[PDB]
Order: structure tokens, then sequence, then C-alpha cells
């Protein structure tokens, strides 16, 4: 999940 | 008891739709505890869904 959410931290 | 389901499980969606929003609000003000926890709330909701 973290790892998603770092992709989702650019936008 | 059907209708009652159904709308509980209705119910269960129309949250997943806000906690939605919320993430993609999450997004935009760069916090990454608004985003996982909706992501968390999702999840849990799918399976009560399944469940329903």
């Amino acid at each position: 999940d973290e790892l998603a959410a770092l992709k989702a931290q650019m936008l | 008891a059907q209708k009652r389901s159904e709308k509980q499980y209705n119910d269960a969606q129309n949250e997943i739709n806000k906690w939605q929003r919320n993430a993609q609000l999450a997004l935009q003000k760069g916090d990454e505890n608004l985003a996982r926890q909706a992501l968390e709330r999702k999840k849990t909701y799918t399976d009560t869904s399944a469940a329903l």
C-alpha cells in the first residue's frame, strides 16, 4: 500500500 | 430483508465513492495518512460487500 502511495504522491 | 441488505450494500458503495474523493484530495494535499486510510476503508468495505 505504501509503495502504491508513493506513485500517488507524485500526483 | 433483501431490501435492507441491498440498502446496506448501497450505503457501502456510497461510502467508497466518498473515500475515493478523499484519496484524490490527499494527493493534492500531499498527506500520506489520509490516502492510506481511504485505501484501508475501501478494502474492508469491499470484503464486507462480497460477504453481503
